[PDB]
């Protein structure tokens, strides 16, 4: 129960050699709860 | 003797409490309470 | 019968900086795409920079990227280019004009081909020693 | 700590063929966007080709057009470049480089630009009688 509201803000967030301090984590070993945040670092075990 | 009750759910902490002088002389003794909640806690982090 | 005025320019030492501002009179902003356009003696009229209409894509030239910023108030209405570091070479005219709908960059089309609607007087700016 | 390694390169003669290999030490494939850029002396570095980061599609620059082909295997974590009939011109030194995102000709913006975040050391090729 809630709603979403989005922008663009390719005006205020690019900058000419691109942005990097943007980050994301795309490998992760169990689906998190709702509501949660994951700010731990850790190597990622891909492979035995 | 004092009574507490912590929980955590969906990042909501509660405190549950009860303030009685009766024991006598048995450290748990016999009779029945309700605890009164007292202080409401929003923080959202998670507990181990 | 509405009028595009600009304010701003004048004599600037080279590395300086200024803000150019243009006014709609009689048309409001975040409707319709203004660009800046620039006039050189003994040149042909080539462009600053442009805003869309919704939210607003900010494009700029070859010659003038990374120096020239462009920003749109719709409270006061007013589109407003700022100069910093200036070289030598700019001391022109400079005109704004508007024109209906998003037209600036949508498809094989880009803003040097002048053919908009709305005009203004233009200001010179001048850069010597 | 991200390390990119190039193992390739020397001596080949003219219509020959060879297989320059780029593997990541820290990062993962699959993720980024891997382009190549070859740089000979008197002469600023060019790019060759590469891979955007969801499947895959390759792009070729006008002088290595169906020549040079590029593969990446994510069994061994390595990006493949394959070269074949090589003429005089191709004596030059590789680099592998790694960007953030499918920065590979997403809208108008094209991996021409070396602006990547991940560089390398290159390996040297020469083509000679």
């Amino acid at each position: 129960t809630g709603c979403v509201i989005a922008w663009n803000s390719n005006k205020l967030d690019s900058k000419v050699g691109g942005n990097y301090n943007y980050r994301y984590r795309l490998f992760r070993k169990s689906n998190l709860k709702p509501f949660e945040r994951d700010i731990s670092t850790e190597i990622y075990q891909a492979g035995n | 003797l004092r009574e507490f009750v912590f929980k955590n759910i969906d990042g909501y902490f509660k405190i549950y409490s009860k303030h009685t002088p009766i024991n006598l002389g048995r450290d748990l003794p016999q009779g029945f309470s309700a605890l009164e909640p007292l202080v409401d806690l929003p923080i959202g982090i998670n507990i181990t | 019968q509405v009028q595009l005025q600009e304010s701003g320019g004048g004599l600037v030492q080279p590395g300086g900086s200024l803000r150019l501002s243009c006014t709609a009179s009689g048309i409001a902003l975040h409707t319709h795409a203004t660009g800046w356009f620039r006039q050189a003696p003994g040149k042909e009229r080539e462009g600053v920079s442009c805003i869309s209409s919704g939210d607003g894509t900010t494009y700029y030239e070859d010659s003038v990227e990374g120096r020239f910023t462009i920003s749109r108030d719709n409270a006061k209405n007013t589109v407003y280019l700022q100069m910093n570091s200036l070289k030598l070479e700019d001391t022109a005219v400079y005109y704004c004009a508007a024109d209906p709908g998003a037209v600036c960059h949508s498809g094989s089309y880009y803003y040097t081909d002048d053919d908009f609607y709305y005009r203004g007087q233009g200001t010179q700016v001048t850069v010597s020693s």
